[PDB]
RNA sequence: ACGGAGGGGUACACCAGACGUGGAGUCUGCGGCUCAAUCUGACCAACGCGCGCACCUCACCAGGCCC
RNA sequence: AGGUCUGUGAUGCCCUCCGCCCUGGGCCGCACGCGCGCUACACUGGCGGGGCCAGCCGGCGCCCGCGAGGACGCGAGCCCCCGCCGUGGCCGGGACCGCGGGCUGGAACGCCCCCGCGCACCAGGAAUGUCUUGUAGGCGCCCGCCCCCACCGCG
């Protein structure tokens, strides 16, 4: 028994570990497969049964849910130790998404244009 | 013939629109206008050096 | 263009790296060069986005380099990209060098400039041009309009000063 | 399971392994402007609609759910482009062939 | 069996009678919303005026007297 | 061997090209009516259009002579419920100026709203014209 | 208050860039024209603004009941 | 001395007894100059079949019917994959118009759908606007007025 989340933007990725599956669909068959070595990065730079379900947002958060809750459910392993200290150092020589979630979401809209900088044009004459 | 120097110290933006740097470049202690972003430490690649910054 | 901003060394396989890079100022100095330039190729109001796409770009001329020259498909990009980068500038136009961190930046937009003009209303593909583009600025050749162009811009530099 | 095949493969190899006449002058849509050019799909079509019950093995999916599963765009229009549904009488019949509870249908 | 349904717009008064029900013994938040033009007439900058109003369940599948809380039991 | 030309119906084709979309090179055809009437005269639809034989063009101006007699839809042929016969033609030539011409003539005759905006050669379905052309 | 007066600041106002607008058709508002009426306001800070005009909404036009 | 007595049982002062209602029309008329926008001008694309992911919160089964749309009942697009067309105003672009079939409604002049007809437009002078992170831009969805109907506005 084994807990573990994931965040990208509106995705939430959720990894049951046990001593591997994503939406039922294996590793390698998950839908973007340019994508899929950006999946596999962690699992060939550092097995167990996992199990993983992700919603929200679009495929690229996706992917960065998953990947980053994978990270996560491996880095929980090992306990107290200095392998337990040095997984997540080369996880962070690797990017240091790898370990705390992005905190980045969508400014919200104001009247008078489109987005949140863009204003409609101004006309004199 | 390309006249590699290297920056010692930023003077200050020159530009009256802001733009460029003045840039104390190296045995010589010649000052020179830069157009972009220069940190210490970095390099520029000299057409000559003839002529110093006037100020 | 020098050793402190083509970054080969601090990079995932792809170009694809989501993160932030232009919220710091000498951040974008540790950018992989082989992502630096496909952010660029999304450019225009009609490719605003499409990574993936820009990505099936970079990883394909490099699949036209290694079968016209024969040389790993990267070591052509780096130095494609520092044969460019405008020496000086016509700032009362004065003559000055030119940043060594801007030219690594400048020289990158230019190779994908010259794609985007020599692709449009052509039979002939996009990632083609930006193929003989970025090995034409390899050896130095005019064909490449990018090492074109920084030769236009030092006749004007040491002709306005 | 399936699941450990591609959908790409099972869709295009189960109608190699596979029927009505409206199968002439029908397009699969409103959204389509023509009628699809491969005349093997309608195999393909029958393969890709089994391929998407069998995943739903508990809950009961329905035609309007199948429509709205096979959707795009119209254009040529003038207008900021809209989303439609496909056909319906054609994925029910596809339903009737291949049926031969509370709502709808169901595997096995 | 017994329904309990138990509603009001201030949180506040809200939390308290739940408080002061248990003294004794899903359905979220969702609100009523309106944007509407600031001035009277059509003059000036487009300027918004946004509304809005959330107003609470608490349910009680049971097996204080506050002006304002509503109650249904069905 | 293909032959570059399929002159036919009083209207130049120019072959090289594909069948079902060349043969909208006829006025009063689309894309539609080519790919509903080639297959169902059992020809392959894009093979090219200079390698179509005579018998072929003959199922084809068969075809295309009686489309309701060969299952070709009502409500995908043309002259759907007409005022000169009252029944379904398939106008598929080069004479659909004599319907559109002889209509202009019925209307200038019973004085319409919409045929009178004709002859002023303006805008007759309810578009407002305040724009400046 | 203002100064083609000096001094000190500052903002996407400019720099470096990006995306645009003006050229085509089209929707919408304004003018001007026409009309029995084409009801009317507002000229940076009017002009997709006075919350979607078959009828009602309608203030305007041709007629007609009731107090 | 911006705008608003035409939103009101806010209202002074003048004028009308121009009050209320019923039918029919107009406000939408059109050589023409403005402004805000929408779809474009293609191969970084269009077309055909398949895969699959949102949030502001939200009904859908049986059928008929090419479709839109009927009668009866109960609790996402981009993008990716595979193919086609081949620099040709071409299969870009979809205005203008000619038949049919439907919905709303006491009433279509309102709106949808099917066939055909394929305009102008080759990236735009003199000028001119907006923007520093989930930002520009691209993609689509939802709510408001609403019998029907978004190219608009709030998200
Ligand atoms: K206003
Ligand atoms: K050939
Ligand atoms: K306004
Ligand atoms: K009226
Ligand atoms: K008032
Ligand atoms: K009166």
């Amino acid at each position: 028994t084994v807990h573990t989340l994931g965040k990208k933007k509106n995705s939430v990725a959720v990894a049951f570990v046990k001593a591997i599956l994503v939406n039922n669909v294996p590793l390698a068959l998950v839908r973007p497969e340019i994508l899929r070595t950006k999946v596999s990065e962690p699992i060939m730079i550092l097995g167990l049964d996992m199990n993983i379900k992700v919603a929200g947002g679009g495929h690229v958060s996706q992917i960065y849910a998953v990947r980053q809750a994978i990270s996560r459910g491996v880095l929980a392993s090992v306990k107290d130790e200095a392998a337990r200290s040095e997984l997540r150092a080369k996880l962070v020589s690797y990017d240091r998404q790898l370990v705390v979630s992005d905190p980045r979401r969508c400014e919200a809209k104001k009247f008078g244009g489109r987005g949140a900088r863009a204003r409609r044009q101004k006309s004199y004459r | 013939e390309p006249i590699n120097a290297r920056v010692i110290e930023v003077l200050g933006r020159t530009s009256s629109r802001g733009g460029i740097t003045q840039v104390k470049v190296e045995k010589r202690q010649i000052i020179r206008n830069v157009i972009g972003p220069v940190r210490k430490d970095d390099i520029l690649v000299l057409m000559e050096s003839e002529r110093e910054a006037r100020r | 263009s020098l050793e402190a901003y083509i970054s080969i060394d601090n990079h995932s396989f792809v170009p694809h790296s989501a993160g932030r890079w232009s919220a710091k100022r000498f951040r974008k100095a540790k950018c992989p060069v082989v992502e630096r330039l496909t952010n660029s190729l999304m450019m225009h109001g009609r490719n605003s986005g499409k990574k993936l796409m820009a990505m099936k770009t970079v990883g394909e001329a490099f699949e036209l380099i290694n079968l016209y020259t024969g040389k790993n498909p990267v070591q052509v990009l780096v130095d494609a990209v520092a044969n460019s980068g405008p020496r000086e500038d016509s700032c009362r136009r004065q003559s000055v060098d030119v940043s060594p961190l801007r030219r690594v930046n400048i020289g990158i937009y230019n190779i994908a400039t010259g794609a985007r003009k020599a692709a449009f209303r052509k039979v002939r593909p996009f990632a083609e041009c930006l193929a003989e583009e970025i090995m034409n600025a390899a050896a130095g050749a005019d064909k490449s309009y990018a090492i074109s162009q920084r030769n236009s811009v030092e006749r004007i530099a040491v002709s306005n000063r | 399971s399936v699941t450990r095949v591609p959908a790409d493969v099972f869709i295009n190899s189960f109608a190699a392994h596979l029927c009505p006449a409206f199968t002439d002058y029908v397009k699969t849509g409103v959204s389509r402007q023509y009628a699809p050019r491969d005349a093997d799909w309608f195999y393909i079509k029958a393969a890709s609609v089994i391929r998407h019950f069998y995943i739903s093995g508990s809950h009961s999916i329905g035609v309007a759910g199948l429509a709205r599963k096979y959707s795009s765009l119209q254009k040529g229009k003038t207008t900021p482009h809209h989303t439609k549904r496909a056909s319906c009488k054609v994925i029910r019949s596809i339903v009737s062939q291949f049926l031969g509870g509370e709502r709808g249908r169901h595997i096995s | 069996k017994y329904t309990i349904i138990v509603v009001g717009k201030d949180l506040k008064l809200v939390e308290r009678y739940v408080k002061s029900i248990v003294k004794e013994g899903r359905a979220p938040v969702r609100r009523l919303t309106i944007t509407t033009r600031k001035s009277p007439c059509g003059e000036g900058t487009n300027t918004w005026h946004r509304f809005e109003l959330r107003m609470y369940k608490r349910t009680f599948w049971v097996t204080v007297v506050i002006p304002g809380i509503q109650v249904t039991v069905e | 061997d293909y032959r570059d030309l399929l002159r036919m119906f009083n209207t130049n084709i120019q072959g090289k090209v594909v069948l079902e979309c060349a043969l909208v090179g006829i006025k009063g055809i689309g894309r539609r009516f080519a790919n509903v009437a080639l297959k169902k005269a059992n020809i392959d639809v894009h093979k090219r259009a200079g390698e179509l034989t005579a018998a072929e063009e003959d199922a084809l101006m068969k075809v295309l002579e009686d489309p309701l007699s060969h299952g070709i839809p009502a409500w995908m042929l043309n002259r759907n419920n007409d005022f000169e016969s009252g029944k379904d033609m398939h106008i598929l030539v080069n004479t659909i100026a004599s319907t559109h011409r002889a209509d202009l003539e019925r209307l200038r005759k019973t004085r319409c709203e919409r045929g009178v905006r004709h002859h002023h050669n303006l805008k007759v379905r309810g578009q407002h014209t305040k724009s400046t052309g």
